[PDB]
């Protein structure tokens, strides 16, 4: 399922790794 | 401010790079020493005391002794960001099984 926190991964895996870097 | 289902993807998401870049070596280190900390009478009320997350997420990285890399300080700031900057110890179970995931296949 993707809407609830668990489907976050992959916004945290783009912001844990890249976060100051947009 | 309570979602420790934020915790279950943070173990994962900070997982699935740290394979790829070979961190996951050095990075249980941060990860343990992290949710140690979170899991501290002392340091537990000093995340929760407001609703801004600056006075917790930089406190919780200098109080480890800047021994975090780049994620270590883009990850705090997006946990405490969510306002549970303090469930460090609910993504470390779920890390510790991904690696064990990662040492089986």
């Amino acid at each position: 399922m993707q809407l609830n926190s668990t489907e976050i991964s992959e916004l945290i895996k783009q912001r844990i790794a890249q976060f100051n870097v947009v | 401010s309570e979602f420790i289902t934020v915790a279950r993807p943070y173990a994962k998401a900070a997982f699935d790079f740290a394979v790829e870049h070979q961190s996951v070596e050095r990075w249980q280190d941060m990860l343990a020493f992290a949710a140690e900390v979170t899991k501290n009478e002392q340091m537990a009320e000093l995340l929760s005391g407001a609703l801004a997350p600056e006075t917790l997420a930089e406190s919780f990285i200098a109080v480890c002794g800047e021994q975090l890399d780049e994620n270590g300080q883009n990850l705090i700031r997006v946990m405490a960001e969510n306002g549970r900057l303090n469930a460090l110890p609910d993504v470390l179970e779920q890390f510790i099984h991904l690696r064990a995931v990662s040492e089986a296949t």
